[PDB]
């Protein structure tokens, strides 16, 4: 395969994947091997599509929070002046 | 400046204190007042009409007692200031009170009217020269030493569960339940009245509280446990009477979790408390296995972890090992746990000068509120 | 302060589990400093022409 998509309208996008792969079958005449092969790349190309769709919905989750989380460890806010002095039990265990 | 202050345990039925630094509370002794029924013509004997601790126990007969304080929110504030006078006692403190900082309680899901008032009596009333209360269970995590946990207080009719990672409780996933022992004993007395019985007096409510700390426990399979006939050993009164005993031993303390067979929409200490553990964090959970802090001496049962285990079991999660710590002085490690607070140069940051109140006062409360 | 009864007196009261008020008390004495000023500007305020 072959993706190359770029965007730089404020943004960097720079797509790049492909997939690559190999399978044997014994040839039978043109037809059968034609929707045969054909059908396979077709399958396999829209499968990888599907997946490339997931990957976008594995980025949302995983991707970003295993890189910039959203929410702090108790998930909801950061009080910046709590930061700011209290040391609020650094020395307890 | 400040002088040595003073954790006030404050048990939802016995309040406890003691000054800074220590290991036991000074003071145990609970929360009610007494005033005599029959009065006399009579020269010569006692006066007060006001007690609180042996005078009370000692002489129950009239002074009829009377809880001021019902899930913090107590209504006898005047005679709270009165209590607190008695904390002030020549047996209890020869101190001053408006020359040294202090230390008391505080649970969390309350109106704020109450630290109001209570700034009000101790700044009005008082003239304390700094004070701050805040979250009890981070006292117990003092006691312990230990980042994250999972605090369960046992007050007398208050519970409480609390996750703390670090120093950072989870106000998305912290529950309480209005009940503990309080309704179980009335609960009790439900059961004497049940088989004919019944001990109206507040005393002798008392009496029944001790005498169901004295002899109760937890039973495993609840429905397959009443399948037994219970031999009921008699113990045998002050007064001198047969007591038999019944499912109450191991039934009447599991109503905390059937809220429904006494009338509560309600679920179950371990049910809402592992439901707010399911709000926490994915991977939080995992350190809260281990990190399970118990604490509140309502908790005294026979396999009450144990059964608190079947309860894991029940709660089970996706097979990972859990912990609980349950140590011997649950009560005393929320004061111990002050102790160190108040044995801290930190408190500078984490207090309020009595000049902020003279300033501010109620905005002082609302934004330096923790 | 180099009087030996009450450093005496102050060790006790450290012993006496205020360890916090008589280590801020010895905090709260910028004898330090003084006395660095003291020999900091002393060779300046004495032997002046
Ligand atoms: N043997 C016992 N079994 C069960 N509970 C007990 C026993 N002895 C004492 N207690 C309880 O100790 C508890 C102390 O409660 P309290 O001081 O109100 O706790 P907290 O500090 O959580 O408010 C009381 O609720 C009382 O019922």
């Amino acid at each position: 395969l072959k993706i190359q998509v770029h965007y730089y309208e404020d943004g960097n996008v720079q797509l790049v994947s492909h997939k690559d792969v190999q399978d044997s079958v014994t040839v039978s005449n043109e037809a059968q091997t034609a929707k045969e092969f054909i059908k396979i790349i077709e399958h396999a190309e829209n499968e990888y599509q599907t997946a490339i769709s997931e990957n976008y919905q594995t980025m949302s989750d995983t991707t970003f929070k295993a890189l910039r989380r959203q929410l702090p460890v108790t998930r909801t806010k950061i009080d910046w002046n709590k930061i700011l002095s209290y040391k609020i039990g650094k020395e307890m265990q | 400046i400040a002088n040595q202050p003073v954790v006030i345990d404050n048990g939802s039925g016995v309040i406890k204190a003691g000054f800074a630094g220590d290991q036991i509370p000074k003071y145990c002794f609970p929360n009610y007042v007494g005033r005599p029924k029959h009065v006399r013509v009579m020269a010569g004997a006692l006066e007060g009409d006001i007690f609180i601790g042996p005078k009370a126990e000692e002489h129950r007969g009239l002074l009829s007692i009377r809880y001021p304080m019902e899930h913090g929110i107590v209504k006898d504030w005047n005679d709270m200031e009165r209590i607190w006078q008695y904390v002030y006692s020549k047996d209890q403190l020869q101190t001053f009170s408006e020359e040294h900082p202090v230390l008391l309680t505080e649970a969390p899901l309350n109106p704020r009217k109450n630290r109001e008032r209570a700034a009000e009596v101790f700044f009005e009333t008082f003239n304390v020269p700094a004070l701050f209360i805040s979250m009890q269970a981070v006292l117990s995590l003092y006691a312990t030493g230990r980042t994250t946990g999972v605090v369960l207080d046992s007050g007398d009719g208050v519970t409480h569960a609390v996750p703390i990672y670090e120093g950072f409780a989870m106000p998305h996933s912290i529950m309480r339940i209005d009940i503990a022992g309080r309704d179980v004993s009335r609960f009790l007395r439900l059961y004497l009245r049940k088989e004919g019985y019944d001990f109206h007096s507040s005393s002798e409510f008392e009496i029944v509280k001790a005498i169901k700390e004295r002899a109760c426990y937890l039973s495993i399979n609840p429905q397959k446990d009443e399948t037994l006939e219970t031999e009921k050993a008699q113990y045998y009164l002050p007064d001198g009477s047969t007591i038999e005993i019944g499912p109450s031993r191991f039934r009447a303390p599991e109503l905390l979790f059937r809220p429904d067979l006494i009338g509560e929409e309600s679920e179950g200490i371990h049910e809402v408390l592992v439901f707010a553990i399911q709000k926490s964090d994915m991977d939080l959970r995992r350190t809260l296995f281990s990190n399970i802090v118990l604490s509140g001496g309502s908790t005294l049962f026979k396999g009450f972890g144990d059964r608190l285990l079947s309860e894991v079991k029940k709660l089970a999660p996706k097979d990972v090992k859990i912990r609980i710590s349950a140590p011997q002085e649950r009560l005393y490690s929320t004061w111990i746990g002050g102790s160190i607070l108040a044995s801290l140069d930190t408190f500078k940051k984490m207090w309020v000068s009595k000049k902020e109140y003279e300033e501010d006062g109620a905005r002082s409360i609302h934004r330096k509120t923790f | 302060r180099e009087s030996p009864e009450v450093l005496l007196t102050l060790d006790i009261l450290k012993h006496g589990k205020r360890f916090h008020a008589t280590v801020s008390f010895d905090t709260d004495t910028g004898l330090k400093q003084a006395l660095e000023t003291v020999n900091d500007y002393n060779p300046l305020m004495k032997d002046f022409p």
